[PDB]
């Protein structure tokens, strides 16, 4: 009855999506996957990587 | 531990429990540059026998 743009308080069935996160790693390569796990370990100050030295 | 390892506390080690060598071991000592390479070298033109 009208195409307006309103902020009001309705009653609405919601649908959403759940897929996306976490999959990008099942793509990647294992030089590729060394590589981000490399640029999570600079910017999480609370995971490390087994070391020999 | 870079610029002297073991200077300062204790040597960072490898794999082999082994401290890894840094600049200050490459320059001194007596398989350093002074002794090793440049007061004396391996040379052409040479050979030995009994």
């Amino acid at each position: 009855m009208k195409q307006g743009l309103q902020l009001r308080l309705s009653q609405q069935l919601a649908m959403t999506p759940q897929l996306q996160q976490a999959i990008r790693l099942l793509q990647l390569s294992t030089l590729e996957l060394q590589q981000e796990l490399q640029q999570a370990l600079e910017s999480n100050p609370l995971l490390e990587q087994i070391d020999t030295h | 531990a870079l610029l002297d390892n073991g200077r300062r506390g204790r040597a960072i080690t490898g794999s082999n429990k082994r401290p890894l060598k840094s600049l200050a071991d490459m320059i001194k000592g007596k398989q350093g540059r002074f002794r090793q390479n440049l007061l004396g070298k391996r040379v052409d033109y040479s050979g030995r026998s009994v």
